[PDB]
């Protein structure tokens, strides 16, 4: 499973993965504050 | 094979690549574990 | 069934399988946020 | 014959990749179940 | 009828017929979605 | 002919592809007898 | 009348008629929608 | 005469392509005359 | 009256003539459907 | 004489054209023949 | 008055005047389309 | 003189231009003709 | 007063000439139909 | 002088163009008469 | 007064002259329609 | 001087030019003064 | 005051100043119709 | 001296300006004038 | 004083000059036309 | 020094153009002379 | 774990790092504003 | 302090102190003419 | 390895870089602990 | 030093621009002392 | 800690800086502008 | 400290010192316009 | 190391870089008092 | 160092830039006095 990185690039894997796990949180966070029920800056 | 990377280089990466994402998920289950007393969502 | 492999890049098939996958995922995931039987973060 | 990987190299990445791809199946298959015990939608 | 791949490219063949499958499908889900007797998401 | 595939590089790719297309479309078969199953739409 | 094809390219002339053919049955699916009398997704 | 075929790779090409048009046009007409039964629309 | 063909190219001649004789075709049934007194697709 | 057939060409192209052309018209009047008798308009 | 076609040449000229008078009758007849008194296809 | 063509070409290309929109001009008038009968507009 | 074809092009002047004539023509019969009181397609 | 015509050209070409532009202006004559009869303007 | 041709070009004078002069009767006629009391296509 | 014309070209073409002009000012006065008749402005 | 003609371009000079002064006449009677006190084409 | 008029080719387009500029002034008056004679505005 | 046109091109300055006084004397009238107490062409 | 012109095309430039500015701004005055004598705006 | 700075260039990393946290700040501070129960320069 | 001439360009930086003063020469007086206390056109 | 820094160099670096986040975060964990005891969010 | 003016350049061209905006602000300080004795903003 | 200067430019770091602390201190400034409880230029 | 200027350039450090004091300037200037207990052109 | 600077510009660069940074951070904190003696925002 | 300026460029523009400093700084003290004594803002 490790010959993975002789097909991707070890850094712009990283970069990507890095980035698109930062907009997926950044996403989740302001999914839960858009839900009332689970927005917690409102009380 | 086809980025430039051999095989040592590969497992050396490979394992620290593990590592760091079994961290981050173990981090990530404690956060969701704490949510989830929080407020439940199912 | 392996030849695909002579015919289409790994890499580039992992990549663009992988986006399509990561799209996916938040497609279905925002279509059901838009069903109001099936939000889960509402309740 | 048309990239560059030989048959060996095809095999090899086809046998990882039907590997992943079964894990990723199942974990979707595991999802689905739970998601039917929670609200089914038929 | 074999011959047609000595006429179209196999890869690129294949992308087109992938993705356009695909977007078909996208596109029958969505119809399906929009239509309230074929809603599965509603109820 | 017009590619660069032969007669027996185009004739394996073509058994392939046909068997691959009988098997999607034997699946979407079975998909749409479960859909009329479901609801009729004629 | 088979001299056509030595006028007109197979590949790029096949290519150009699948896609026209596609696009002219979404086009007919879609003012049959459209069409109260003959949609067949309301109901 | 203008693209590279001859008349022998236009003539193969021709017998093909009427065969598939013709297909194509027979699962139309069926498909026409399925709809016909459904809703005739004149 | 054959030497139109002389003048003009017996390819983009035809490709042209078939595209503007689908674009005529799309065009007058499209104004048929407005047309309420010879829309067939209403009742 | 301006794109390149000679008089032979373009006078074996002119008659295909124009029984093709005969064709398609044969087929239009026939399709109108059906309409007038559907919804006459004038 | 034949030297015209000294000064202009017989296949731009006659795909432009082919053209204008395509267009010429499209609009021609959207013309009367406009104009209740000659509309054919309403009634 | 500046285009290319002789004159030659220019009164035999001159006289089949003429003709068809002599021809053209015909189908035009009666065209017209049949209008009138159908809805004069003066 | 023929040495103006001498100054101006025979073909470039006769081409604009017949264009701006055609489009004066067609700017005059829609100031017309625009009128009520020259409008002839009305009634 | 300025475009490459000569004399003999320019008043070859002018002939014609005069010939043409007074047959245009009788045409347009008769119809603004014909026009003058059917709506006057003034 | 003449020398103005050693300055100006005769061609390219004349055509600025004659579409200033047409564009500026275009624009003349448009005003005295727009006038009520000098519109003589109204009545 | 400037543009390439020489004292005997730019008078023959003054000349046709105030020709010109003085025509056209002539039809445009006997205009002004039908207007006039028809519609004073002032 | 002859040498503003080794500073300016007797030609680009003089077409700049018949351009400026039509555009400045077209503005001035331009001005003058939307002053009702001046318009002399309403009446 | 920095177009390339020299100062008798200067003083001869200076000459030719200054009257047509005077003429232009003159007639801007008279229309002017009139125009006062017309509706004065001050 | 006058080592400026050493510094300022005189043609450069001429031209940007007149031109800047021509916009100026334009703003200048507008606005005095769009002050009601110091509009000249009204009345 | 940086343009190009000396100190006697520059002082001869000068002289001319403070007699330009200066005729410029006489008949500025009297203009803004005639405009305070129509309507004061202070 | 030092090897990622074999992978990753320092100084740019380092940027990006900065930047995205300056960013992430501001986003944070901007969303407890937008919330009255946390906007601390309300009262 | 004359020092600035060998760092700042006599002309061009006299050409942009002469615009910029005159922008804000026209700033100050627009906005003392959008001040009704201040607008001295108004009476 | 792909950069350019050795690993005596990105050793160097990996410290200040881990005293510099470690500082950060306890300036963070202090400012948070404030925030809590200012207004709480869970 | 950094345009190219030396010091004898640069103390010339500062002499006049001192001047100049001297001249400027007096102007510019009397038309202020005439705006307050019009509207003190003060 | 000094080391950074060898990784970051000491000009473009600084301008960077210095830019960033500006736009920082007009935002902090413009925020509280906007609130009505530490607008310092109301009263 | 002088030190900087080995670093910054004296003349563009200067200008953009100059350009940005200004514009600041400009900015407070408006801001105590729109203020209105600090506005000094109301009465 | 890596921009061109040695230690000793580094070091001669970090020494004035922190004097500023501290007389700036210095001149923040007084204000903030100010600021908090003037309205508490907590 | 990096510009161009040596130590002693460097100082004779730093002179001269605190100088100007100091004084606009000056300038804008007497002006903030000014509108303090005009409107307190705080
Ligand atoms: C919704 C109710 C909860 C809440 C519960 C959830 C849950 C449940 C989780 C988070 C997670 C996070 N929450 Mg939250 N969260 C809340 C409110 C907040 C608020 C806020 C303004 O109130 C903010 C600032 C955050 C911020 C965070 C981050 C610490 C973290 C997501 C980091 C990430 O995407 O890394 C992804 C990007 C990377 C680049 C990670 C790479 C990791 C590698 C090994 C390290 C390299 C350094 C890398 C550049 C940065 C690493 C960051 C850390 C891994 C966090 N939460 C509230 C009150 N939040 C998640 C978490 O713990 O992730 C670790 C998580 O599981
Ligand atoms: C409308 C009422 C029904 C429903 C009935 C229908 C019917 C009827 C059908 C589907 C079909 C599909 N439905 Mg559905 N479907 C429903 C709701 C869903 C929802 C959801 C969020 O609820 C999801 C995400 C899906 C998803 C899908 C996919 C599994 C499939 C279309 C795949 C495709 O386009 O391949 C096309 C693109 C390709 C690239 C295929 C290529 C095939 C080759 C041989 C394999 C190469 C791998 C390739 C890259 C991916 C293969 C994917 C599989 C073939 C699926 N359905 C509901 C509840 N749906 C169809 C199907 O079964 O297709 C197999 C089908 O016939
Ligand atoms: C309106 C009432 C009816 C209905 C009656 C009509 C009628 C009547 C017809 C269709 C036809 C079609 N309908 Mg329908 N149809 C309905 C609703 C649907 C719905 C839906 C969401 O409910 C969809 C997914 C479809 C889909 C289809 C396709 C199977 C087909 C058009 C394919 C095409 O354009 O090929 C054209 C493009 C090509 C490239 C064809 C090329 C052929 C060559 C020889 C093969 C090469 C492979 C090529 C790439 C793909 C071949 C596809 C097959 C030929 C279908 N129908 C309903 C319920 N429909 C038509 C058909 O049967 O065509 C075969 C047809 O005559
Ligand atoms: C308004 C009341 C009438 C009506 C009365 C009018 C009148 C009156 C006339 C038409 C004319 C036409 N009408 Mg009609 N028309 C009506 C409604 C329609 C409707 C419809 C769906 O209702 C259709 C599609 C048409 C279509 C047409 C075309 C057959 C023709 C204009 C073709 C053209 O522009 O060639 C011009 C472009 C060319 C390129 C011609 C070139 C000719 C050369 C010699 C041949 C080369 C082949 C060339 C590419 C195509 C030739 C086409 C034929 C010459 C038509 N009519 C109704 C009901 N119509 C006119 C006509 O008869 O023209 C022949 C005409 O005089
Ligand atoms: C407003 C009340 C009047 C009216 C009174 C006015 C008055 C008054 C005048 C016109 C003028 C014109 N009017 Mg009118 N006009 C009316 C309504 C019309 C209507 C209409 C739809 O009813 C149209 C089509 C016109 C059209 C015309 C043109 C014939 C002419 C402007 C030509 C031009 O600008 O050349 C300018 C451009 C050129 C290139 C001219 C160059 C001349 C050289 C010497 C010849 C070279 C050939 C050149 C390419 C074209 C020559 C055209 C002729 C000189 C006309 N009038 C009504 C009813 N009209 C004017 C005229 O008579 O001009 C001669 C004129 O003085
Ligand atoms: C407002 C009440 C009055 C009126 C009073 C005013 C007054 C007062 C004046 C005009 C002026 C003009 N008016 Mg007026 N005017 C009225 C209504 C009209 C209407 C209309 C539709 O009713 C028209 C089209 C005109 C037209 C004109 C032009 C004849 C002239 C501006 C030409 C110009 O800008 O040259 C400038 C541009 C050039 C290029 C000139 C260059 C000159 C050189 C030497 C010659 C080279 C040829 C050059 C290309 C064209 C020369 C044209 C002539 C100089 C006219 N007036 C009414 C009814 N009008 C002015 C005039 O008489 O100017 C001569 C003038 O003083
Ligand atoms: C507001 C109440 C008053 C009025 C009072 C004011 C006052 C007060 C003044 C004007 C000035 C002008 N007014 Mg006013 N003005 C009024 C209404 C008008 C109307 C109109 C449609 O009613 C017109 C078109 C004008 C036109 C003019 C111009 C004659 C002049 C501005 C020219 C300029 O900008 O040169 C600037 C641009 C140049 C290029 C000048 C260059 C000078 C050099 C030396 C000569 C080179 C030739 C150059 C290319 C053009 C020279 C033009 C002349 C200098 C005018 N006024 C009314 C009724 N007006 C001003 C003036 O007299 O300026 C001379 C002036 O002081
Ligand atoms: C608000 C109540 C007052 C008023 C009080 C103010 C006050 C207070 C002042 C002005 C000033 C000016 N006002 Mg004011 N002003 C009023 C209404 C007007 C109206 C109008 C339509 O009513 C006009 C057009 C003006 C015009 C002017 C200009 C004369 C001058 C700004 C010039 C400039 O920006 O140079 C800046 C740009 C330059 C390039 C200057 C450069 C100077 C060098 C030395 C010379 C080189 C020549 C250069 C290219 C042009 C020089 C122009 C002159 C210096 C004016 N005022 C009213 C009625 N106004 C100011 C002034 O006097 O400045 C001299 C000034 O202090
Ligand atoms: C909100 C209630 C208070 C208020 C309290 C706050 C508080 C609290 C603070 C300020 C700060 C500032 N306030 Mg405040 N402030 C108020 C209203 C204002 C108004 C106004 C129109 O009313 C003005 C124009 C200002 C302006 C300022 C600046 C003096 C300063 C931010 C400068 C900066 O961003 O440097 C950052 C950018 C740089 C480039 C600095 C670089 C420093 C290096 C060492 C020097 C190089 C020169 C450099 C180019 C410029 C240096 C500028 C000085 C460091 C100020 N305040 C009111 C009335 N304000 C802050 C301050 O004191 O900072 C010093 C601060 O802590
Ligand atoms: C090179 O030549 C050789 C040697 C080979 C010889 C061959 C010569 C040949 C073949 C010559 C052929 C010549 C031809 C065909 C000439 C044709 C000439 C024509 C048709 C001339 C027509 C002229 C018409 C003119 C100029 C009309 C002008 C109209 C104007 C300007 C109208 C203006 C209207 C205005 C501005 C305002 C009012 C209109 C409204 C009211 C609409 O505005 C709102």
């Amino acid at each position: 499973m490790h010959k993975i990185w002789q097909i991707f690039d070890p850094r712009r894997t990283l970069v990507a993965l890095f980035g698109f796990l930062f907009v997926l949180g950044l996403l989740i966070h302001f999914i839960l504050l858009s839900s009332p029920a689970f927005n917690w800056l409102s009380g | 094979s086809m980025t430039g990377l051999t095989e040592q280089e590969a497992q050396e990466f490979h394992g620290i690549f593990v590592q760091s994402m079994t961290a981050f998920f173990g981090i990530v289950v404690i956060a969701h574990i704490l949510a989830w007393l929080w407020r439940p969502w199912l």
